Formats: structure tokens, sequence, C-alpha cells
């Protein structure tokens, strides 16, 4: 039996933590909703 | 009980304590998450009881109360926000530039973060606050870290 909390409002914060990169990936998505990497 | 709009944890008591599996969004009265977190069971507000309404598998989504309502789209340009809500830890938003999954139907925006998988159903933001997909459905790249597609769903 699962059940839910609030967390906090939905808002966009200025001055947050900028991280992470952006790659392009050729990807494929099955019947499953799983995605798995096309080479 | 509690509809108020916003972001919130998916929890359960079935395994060990009290265990946060999944993270989802409520807005105009409904609740969005991801399928893989509830496997489309029904859900606890306090007293309240939120039935499944909508769900596909293959998108990873699911509804709860009424259809999908979050509309909004990354505009393929612009750094977004993850609003990352981890297991035991605060709301706190990562800003990011997405980069690209092409696919054999189009390009979809993603996000390369790492954190916890009961983090998934994350809500994913633009700069005006809006929801643009949710985190928590992509892949593992070779040096082990993980991308997570921008995952919207549709307005009907
Ligand atoms: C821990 C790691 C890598 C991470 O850093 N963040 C995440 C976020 C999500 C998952 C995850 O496993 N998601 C998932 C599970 C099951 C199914 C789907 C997706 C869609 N088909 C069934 C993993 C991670």
């Amino acid at each position: 039996d699962m059940y839910i909390e609030r967390a906090g409002d939905i808002t966009w914060e200025k001055d947050a933590e900028v991280t992470g990169n952006s790659p392009r990936l050729d990807v494929a998505l099955d019947e499953s909703g799983d995605f798995s990497l096309v080479e | 009980g509690e509809t108020t709009d916003g972001v919130y944890r998916v929890m359960t008591r079935r395994l060990l304590g009290s265990t946060q599996v999944g993270v989802g969004v409520m807005q105009e009265g409904v609740f969005h998450t991801m399928w893989h977190v509830t496997k489309g069971a029904a859900l606890r507000s306090g007293e309240g009881r939120l039935d499944p309404y909508w769900g596909d598998v293959k998108q990873d989504l699911v509804s709860y109360c009424g259809p999908w309502k979050l509309d909004a789209a990354w505009d393929g340009l612009s750094e977004v926000q993850l609003l990352a809500v981890p297991p035991g830890e605060r709301a706190k938003n990562i800003q990011t530039l997405p980069g690209i999954f092409k696919t054999k139907d189009g390009d979809i925006g993603a996000v390369a973060l790492d954190y916890p998988a009961g983090t998934s159903g994350s809500p994913i933001l633009d700069k005006c606050g809006r929801v643009i997909g949710l985190y928590g459905n992509g892949v593992v790249i070779k040096n082990g870290s993980y991308v997570s597609a921008i995952t919207q769903g549709k307005r009907e």
C-alpha cells in the first residue's frame, strides 16, 4: 500500500546549482518502455 | 486528502521502515508519476484514495483522478531545472542544459543527472516553472553515469 506526502512547490529557483553535461545519444525504446543505446 | 498543487513523495510501508519508491506532480487535481513507480496501483493521501485514470507502460507514465494535465515542452535551447526529491532528502533544484536522445520516432531532450532510483517522477521545469517532463526513464552510458529522458505525456 502506497501513500503520498507533500515535498514542496514547483518553482524555478534563481541561482540554483548548475551541473551536468548535454550528450547526444542514439537510443531505442522497446515495448516494455525500456531505453537502450543504439550502436 | 491533500490535493494542493506541488511535488510529492511516493512512499511504501511494504518493505523495511518507510521507503520512498518515487515522486510525482499534483496539478489541477491530477497526480502524475512514472508507471514503474506505482505499477498502476491505487495511492493513499491521508484518509483519501487516488485511483488510476490513465497509464501506459511504453511511455512510462500514469495519471490519478483525471487525465494527464502536463503539456509544456523543452524549447530545445534553454537550460532547465530538475526539482529533485531524493529519498530522505529535501527538494532541491538543479540547473542543467539537456542533451538529446535521437530515436527512430524523433528526438527527445535528456538530462544527465545521477540520483537514487527512488527520485523517479521528479519534475523537470522551464524558466516559467512549468513541468516539461518527469525524470526517471533513460539509459546508462559506458562510464556508468545515468542519462534520463525528459518524459512528457499528452494533454487530451
Ligand atoms: C539509479 C539510476 C541509474 C539513477 O541514477 N537515476 C535513476 C532513475 C531511474 C532509474 C530506473 O531504474 N528507472 C526505471 C525502472 C524501471 C522501468 C523504467 C525505468 C521504465 N521501464 C521499467 C534508475 C536510476
